């Protein structure tokens, strides 16, 4: 599976121990950083500020440097265009996910009833999407004079409705109707309505371009509003009366749903950011268990390389940290298909010894399955000094194998706290088979990880699809996060769940007007790697030509 | 299970004493140590003169420029004591107590443990005993009712708009309840530093200060209970109290050649020559060891931890690798014998990203800057930081931030108070008349 | 015991963790050119102190003070400094783990950090020269394996140059095949030295494979030690079981 | 000063009490609002879901839509050009402020010398700032095989020297300083550097485009990792080593400086975001009182203008509710030069009855010029009907005579709690004047506002420069918090102050290699309102053609 | 919860985690073991009662463990380790599916501020959630405060005067 790209990367065989360096030219021989230097001349000629400058401190290349492939894709890109804020889509993904709160409509709904006296049926609902479809975007429906904001800077914001009562599903315009029939596979969509219930709710996706000036703690106080406009609107109450309280109160509050709640002192932080987010639910986010339910793998491939791109790269290479930043402790696991080759003879050892999610939870099975693929992927490495030189830090390495292994747990349990079990053998077998596991503070999680796995503790217990980037141990470093939402997918499509954690935040992020594709993020990456992405929120209408 | 107890010199101070004795609830020193540190408060007199002086008021470089307003804190420093006891006292016969220290450049507020007793906040005392010293400023320095603001301000610093006392001149052990990592966390966010600061720089007493603070938050929340109590009560002893002289006497003997690596051995020797683990089964070579009693063996391992620690980072004089001792201790003790480290992982676990986060670029900071709290030293359960404090002790002076930086306020005043100065003594004569 | 295993690169483990295996000397440096090497002093001039000496401070009332005996730079006041090695992945003699665990074994006062493609010991100035003496010049060094670097380590899980060497991208040192030996013309930063500095003869293959600390496919696999897998297990299963329930 | 826009707004005489309605076309009457139906249109066409639309509810423009004169200018614009999403500028400002951490020099080049080992001098201190500009923007110093940003997405990232040490500051590169001998009047100078004394600083300018994508509590952590990136690089320690954590220290909590706080659960938010920024700080980041220093009244004027847009537009309108917003409860303080009016003549009153800055504070001051300074602005107000209907909601009138009534105050005595004592007796006074105020809860404020004012209790006692959107009265309403600062700034340019309440922050806005304005702030809204603003951060490079 | 693994709360399911344990007929049981997890003294104010037929339970931990206790909150930790511990070694628990019994009983908590989703309650919440220092006693809701008080207006004035004058 890696083979083709390590040919591809590499003069040499793969099998080969030796080459040349110091012959490349230095910094100049990519495509990308000569782009850099030409910008930055431009900037400082007309700015008289210095900038980017290649001859300062140390001089990049004196080994080739690397193209990669994303992992499923025949698209070969440097490593600069998978670098975040090089990178439209990446950018979009967060975009998409930040912007989204997801409400409930049914004491609202009783509330209208109950307490102000109005009927509440299909026709008035509809009514009421038409309206809160002008209203999200910024648009006016009670107040004369009032100003109001450009459709062209929002075309991505919008309003839909999830529920699990079928017989209102088919009652609602198709338009406003993320309907769970059309786009889930038959069982998958069984297992959501019986999960979400005859409860109905407001999917709300604000615009990108709020999301660009604000932060996430915005997303839902806006949703909130808007919401509690069309209300009055649609139902022809007191434009401010006694009850609309309880709109304010049950949208923010009592029946609300974020994609983040917010953290501590430290990293203080209000909802709808990254480190709020469960791996469950970002795993919940990710469509790849609609298109592809009978491969376990390429549905957990998927979730690691939008887990490990939104919380290494964007989330603790920047929100945490910035700078140059943690492209490639990310990429490690979706370039090159090396994570790939090793997570799918993984699956192909647990369909052979244990069935598919067929065994039981016990330390044999995670000794077992664990050491035996953690073996393999060091084997890998030391077979082909290509892909070591690929994944020339040990984290990235450790992940690689921590994933596949922890993955592969999963696999035959089909339990992600047995899965994450087998994580922390791997990771310690790491240590003692190359004399080094990763960057010095790699394995603060990974050393406390054997006994907080099964703990009941105050700040120790907890299921993985529970867990978080707040979790203590997981609140640093990099090559963890998202490789553990892969986990929390792989136990879960083992046994073809339809969801992780959460059956409405899946099926909203199944919808077919979001901006980002969320049922294949590697092939997103590469379209955004290639400058191919639009993404929304430019400005480019308010700005001078 | 009956702990011997020994001082700071290695002396035995008490016989038999039940583990059970030791609990925070059954124990009257940190039954009032809890109240002594909810009461006591360092109120810089000298400081909110210099802020008033100048109109520096809400810290970090802020100057109201105008509003500057020359009045003579310090020299009245008497006069606003005896104010702030009036305003503070509940009953003739209480423990209110409220003296002027460094010639009235200080000021130690203690309050009534009336006041305590009915207190949800821990942090509390300091609105409290700071409010008085704003009242008792404004009409003994006879403030301008339009200008007394500035007496606020130089008090609590920018509250309420932030978060903190930022910018302010007061300080307790304690600070802000909304800076805490989780639930029970208060007894935990305190500095390394403050308690290396208000020990005075002895090992020992650094050592007992921080497990006590440590072990105490370990109890309330819920961490030592059920089928851990006795995890928390035995490792307590052994790290904090110097039981059985453990600490003591491995540090004696290895003290002018020993290692790291020589204390992981003299600790897998003890337990083995009082069948606290033995031989499992003996590999080709090699034997693997198992525990007896799994509670005494993490006791006994996490001794030789802070023991492991004064030795390494002693022999320096220079705490920065306790990081690295705290890490590698565990990591030999674990390949030494085929057990768990002390913590089971935790306290290896801990030192992995507190020598990372006090080596490198992205956060942390040296040794006595950190806490049960800290995001980088919150992860084992009292176990790693009373060795951070036996280190940033040793130290000679090779710290940009240490406890004369940070911590000199602490310093200062709480190390005037006794049971803060030298809590063993004090802990092991309530646990000896508490087992009766 | 210090560490379990039953295979040949385990027993080099215990070997260079054990304060009583005396190690192989293959090279000899003089003192001058270690100093120069670490680029922190030049050797001439007397050491630097972070803080006066202890013969003439304050200090403290403390009990522990006087069991625990300080080392040479600790007494004289001597300021912190290191030194970095990155150990090939191709059969070097020492590694980043094995490293500290040695450092923590044979040497008192130690500050050390065992990286991927790093490992660095922090202590006094005076006793990290001496330190350094016996890691450059003994079997756990090799000119071509393993790097003296501080800064761009990058190359450890890196393809060898063509003349065997590992990569080094301020090329601090350099193969002079005039006298067979390995040379550095910079010191540990990348700084240009006055004068090479030989710390030559890189051995072959074979004496490196009879001297290494990593499991590898190509040499000892990983998968080769049960022993050494079992005990690995074993920490495992007691921390996952301890960490639920101390037990009964 | 509000007459030729009340001519050009009204086809009537300004005095008359009479005109005509619902003759106008509704909806259609307006260049802008036609456009948004347009783009709306060719948005539903692409998508399939309905957008904005005027047939909803409330049919606009049942009276005149009105144009708004950006005050001080002869710029005459629609409404829906100053809605902070619709206005390049505006976010620009904020973007400016938010990506602005400043930190301390003192204590890291301490460490190089006491425990590294490295003199630090002035030709190592410009070494590292051409190294901080390469390593800011996202460039590499250290390690090989590191990808990089692109600079031309970074354009308007930097870093410059603050430093009072004038010994210091002429030998440090002209490009690398913010000089305060050259940027500010001799007097403001001299003011400034005895403020900042011998201290030197870092003024780190972050990318835009990362405060869009992530928050404000990025801006420093991104900040302390390239400093200590730079330092590692200039000055040859070991990348990676003990002393390196005092860097983090230092840059991150000792020495460091940014423009916000964080903020409590409720309002739950990291650092720089706009509910941290104190009044004081955001008076200081305007640089009128460096252009102006002998009109009191425009520094102050300009002051209030990017305080009611920053607060009530982006913070309370935005980041705190959403949706349509708070555009014209900010520009009733600074379009039509009606607050101007009011303002200027209230400073011609103090300058006759007191001498500027020369009052005594005191109840007799504030009951005199509060007073009479209230009653001329609801005065104008009732003998203009076009200036009532131009300022129709209560808030916006409350605000704009409350405001000229406390910067009045101010203007006398010089004294902010003096002045904000002002304002408390202006609404007062308001209230029983027209029989109303405000909105619903517009006065919760002001009715706590006199007790407040000059108590000294925890939650209670603080100087008006000290306060901000976190001061427990102030935390929810509009029409009050940016108008503060305007009082902060009007005390401090009556007395001639170089600064509110910060030095560093002061010399740092000064500084020309922001993007926006800020001596003029006015004058830049109608630049961003006329879509002639260049802002930084977008994408258009990364994305297709 | 745990009986359809619907834990964290607000819509969650984790699927294929369900366990069915009968907690409410071992009410008693649990109480027991709770009162022994909790007790200081033999002669000390305990009390560990179950209410409604078994489905609620008040915990009273001992004036001995409050008056060492800094968080004001904090009691709920102890009391809900207890439930945990007790629910867990009455009820039989796998080791493995025990960290479900961590959440049914504190929801999201550690990586929510609070017991999001959780089955545990004070009439104090969480220190974090203060608005400043002291406002612990403040952070009690009418609601709470007329519920305790059972509609007695008298008495909830009071009860609602007394915790804010304290
Ligand atoms: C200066 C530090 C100390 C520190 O706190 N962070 C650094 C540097 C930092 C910088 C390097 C940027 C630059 O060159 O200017 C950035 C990019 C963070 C930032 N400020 O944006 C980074 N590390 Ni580092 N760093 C990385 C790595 C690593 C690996 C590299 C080993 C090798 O043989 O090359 C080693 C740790 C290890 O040995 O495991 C490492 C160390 C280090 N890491 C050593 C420098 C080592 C050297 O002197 O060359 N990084 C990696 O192993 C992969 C990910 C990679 C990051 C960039 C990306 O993800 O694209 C980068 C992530
Ligand atoms: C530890 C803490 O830093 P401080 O010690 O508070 O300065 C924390 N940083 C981080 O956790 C940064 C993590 C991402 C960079 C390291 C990745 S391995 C923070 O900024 O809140
Ligand atoms: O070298 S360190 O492990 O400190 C950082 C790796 S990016
Ligand atoms: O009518 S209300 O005062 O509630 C809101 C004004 S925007």
């Amino acid at each position: 599976l890696f083979m083709k790209a390590l040919k591809e990367k590499f003069e040499e065989s793969p099998e080969e121990k030796y080459t040349k360096f110091y012959i490349f030219g230095g910094w100049k021989q990519s495509e990308r950083k000569k782009e850099f230097k030409e910008w930055a001349d431009k900037i400082v000629e007309e700015r008289g500020v210095p900038h980017y400058n290649p001859d300062i401190g140390v001089p990049l290349g004196q080994r080739k440097l690397m193209s990669y492939q994303v992992s499923g894709t025949d698209v070969f890109v440097e490593g600069d265009d998978l670098t975040f804020v090089n990178n439209a889509a990446m950018q979009q993904m967060w975009d998409d996910i930040r912007r989204t709160v997801i409400v409930g409509m049914d004491t609202a709904h009783r509330v209208l009833e109950r307490r102000l006296g109005k009927e509440v049926t299909p026709e008035t609902i509809n009514e009421y999407m038409e309206t809160l479809n002008h209203a999200l975007p910024g648009g006016a429906v009670v107040q004369e004079h009032m100003v109001e904001i450009h459709p062209g800077l929002t075309w991505d914001c919008y309003a839909k409705i999830i529920t699990g009562d079928l017989e209102l599903a088919d009652e609602i315009d198709d338009k406003f109707l993320i309907d769970i029939e059309k786009l889930f596979p038959e069982e998958q969509a069984e297992q959501l309505i019986k999960a979400i219930g005859n409860r109905t709710y407001q999917v709300c996706r604000m615009p990108t371009i709020v999301g660009h000036v604000c932060d996430g703690a915005t997303m839902y106080r806006w949703a909130a509003m808007q919401i509690a406009m069309s209300f009055i609107c649609a139902y022809k109450i007191a434009a401010g009366e006694a009850a609309v309280s309880d709109f304010a109160f049950a949208s923010k509050h009592a029946e609300v749903i974020n994609m983040g709640e917010m953290l501590p002192a430290r990293r203080a932080r209000g909802e709808n950011e990254p480190g709020g987010v469960p791996f469950g639910v970002l795993a919940d986010c990710v469509q790849t268990m609609r298109k592809y339910p009978d491969d376990p793998a390429k549905v957990a491939l998927e979730v690691i390389a939008a887990g490990a791109m939104l919380y290494d790269q964007i989330w603790l290479g920047s929100y945490m940290s910035g700078g140059v930043g943690f492209t490639q402790y990310a990429t490690a696991v979706y370039p090159d298909n090396i994570l790939d080759d090793y997570v799918y003879y993984g699956l192909e050892y647990v369909e052979d010894k244990y069935g598919i999610a067929e065994a039981e939870p016990s330390m044999d099975v995670v000794k077992d399955v664990a050491t035996e693929v953690t073996l393999y992927g060091l084997e890998q490495y030391e077979r082909y000094p290509a892909a070591m030189e690929t994944h020339f830090g040990g984290s990235q390495r450790a992940a690689v194998c921590a994933a596949a292994a922890g993955c592969s747990t999963a696999f035959a349990t089909g339990h992600a706290q047995a899965g994450l079990n087998g994580w922390y053998l791997s990771q310690i077998l790491h240590k003692e088979g190359q004399g080094r596991l990763g960057f010095y503070g790699y394995a603060l999680q990974d050393q406390c990880g054997a006994a907080n796995s099964l703990s009941v503790r105050s700040d120790e217990g907890l299921p993985l699809e529970l867990r978080g980037p707040n979790y203590p141990n997981y609140a640093m470093n990099v090559g963890h996060l998202g490789e553990y939402a892969g986990i929390v997918q792989a136990a879960h499509a083992a046994r073809g769940d339809a969801f992780c954690v959460h059956p409405v935040i899946k099926v909203a992020f199944a919808d077919e007007n979001l901006v980002f594709d969320f049922t294949e993020p590697r092939k997103e990456f590469a379209k955004g790697a290639l400058r191919e992405f639009e993404p929304a929120g430019e400005r480019d209408l308010i700005v001078p030509a | 299970d009956t702990v011997d107890l020994y001082d700071d010199r290695g002396n035995c101070v008490a016989e038999e004493v039940p583990i059970e004795v030791l609990s925070p609830m059954r124990n009257e020193a940190i039954q009032s140590i809890v109240n002594d540190i909810k009461r006591t408060v360092a109120v810089d007199l000298e400081g909110i003169e210099n802020a008033l002086q100048n109109a520096t008021v809400g810290g970090k470089g802020m100057k109201i420029p105008g509003r500057e307003m020359d009045v003579d804190i310090v020299d009245n420093a008497e006069a606003i004591a005896d104010e702030i006891e009036k305003m503070i006292r509940v009953y003739q016969d209480d423990d209110t107590n409220v003296e002027p220290m460094y010639d009235g450049k200080r000021l130690l507020v203690q309050l009534p443990s009336e006041r305590v007793k009915v207190m949800a906040d821990p942090y509390s005392g300091t609105l409290q005993a700071g409010m008085a010293v704003v009242h008792a400023i404004i009409d003994v320095c006879e403030v301008d009712m339009w200008d007394a603001n500035m007496v606020k301000a130089a008090v609590f610093g920018r509250y309420p708009q932030t978060i903190d006392y930022f910018g302010g001149n007061v300080a307790s052990m304690l600070d802000v309840p909304m800076k805490q990592e989780g639930v029970g966390y208060a007894l935990r966010n305190i500095m390394v530093n403050h308690i290396v600061a208000a020990t005075r720089k002895n090992t020992m007493q650094a050592v007992c200060l921080a497990a006590t603070l440590q072990q105490t938050a370990m109890f309330e929340m819920g961490d030592a209970l059920g089928p851990f109590e006795r995890l928390h009560l035995l490792g307590y002893a052994y790290q904090g109290l110097n039981a059985d002289n453990m600490v003591y006497d491995i540090v004696k003997k290895h003290g002018k050649e020993g290692t790291v690596g020589t204390v992981v051995r003299e600790v897998v020797e003890r337990a083995l020559e009082d069948g606290v683990i033995e031989v499992k089964e003996e590999l080709p070579s090699f034997k693997v060891y198992k525990a007896n009693d799994m509670d005494l063996w993490n006791a006994y391992a996490a001794a030789g931890l802070v023991a492991a620690v004064m030795v390494n980072q002693g022999a320096a004089r220079a705490a920065q690798g306790v990081s690295a001792t705290i890490l590698y201790y565990n990591d030999l003790l674990e390949y030494e014998t085929g057990l768990p480290g002390v913590d089971f992982g935790r306290a290896e676990g801990t030192a992995v990203g507190f020598s990372f986060f006090s080596h490198s670029i992205y956060g942390g900071g040296g040794p006595g800057i950190f806490h049960g709290n800290h995001i980088v030293t919150r992860h084992s359960k009292g176990f790693a930081i009373p060795p951070v404090a036996a280190a940033m002790a040793l130290d000679a002076g090779t710290q940009m931030f240490s406890p004369e930086v940070t911590s000199k306020l602490i310093g200062d005043v709480f190390g005037e108070i006794d049971e803060f100065r030298e809590p063993m003594k004090y802990i092991t004569e309530a646990a000896a008349e508490e087992a009766k | 015991f210090y560490y379990p295993g039953e295979t040949d690169v385990a027993e080099n483990r215990r070997k260079y963790m054990n304060p009583n295996y005396e190690l192989k000397k293959l090279r000899e440096i003089p003192d001058e050119d270690i100093v120069r090497l670490m680029g922190h002093r030049e050797p001439g001039e007397e050491y630097p102190s972070v803080h006066p000496p202890l013969e003439e401070m304050e200090e403290p009332e403390c009990p522990i003070r006087e069991l625990v005996e300080p080392t040479e730079g600790a007494k004289a006041g001597d300021r912190i400094r290191y030194i970095q090695f990155t150990d090939s992945v191709y059969f070097a003699p020492i590694h980043p783990y094995i490293r500290a665990r040695m450092y923590m074994w044979r040497y008192r006062g130690v500050d050390t950090g065992s990286l991927s493609g790093r490992q660095i010991i922090e202590v006094r100035e005076r006793d990290l020269e001496k330190i350094a003496k016996e890691l450059l010049e003994t079997e756990i060094f090799d000119p071509a394996r393993s790097g003296v670097r501080g800064a761009t380590v990058h190359g450890h899980a890196l393809r060898l140059d063509e003349n065997g060497l590992m990569l080094h991208a301020l090329r601090r040192y350099r193969l002079n095949e005039e006298t067979g030996e390995v040379e550095y013309v910079k010191d540990q930063v990348g700084i240009e030295l006055d004068e090479p500095i030989p710390v030559g003869a890189p051995a072959d293959e074979d004496d490196l494979k009879e001297r290494t600390t990593i499991y590898r496919i190509d040499g000892t696999p990983y998968r080769e030690d049960e022993e050494l897998l079992q005990v690995v297990q074993r920490i495992h299963e007691l921390r996952t079981l301890a960490g639920y329930r101390p037990e009964e």
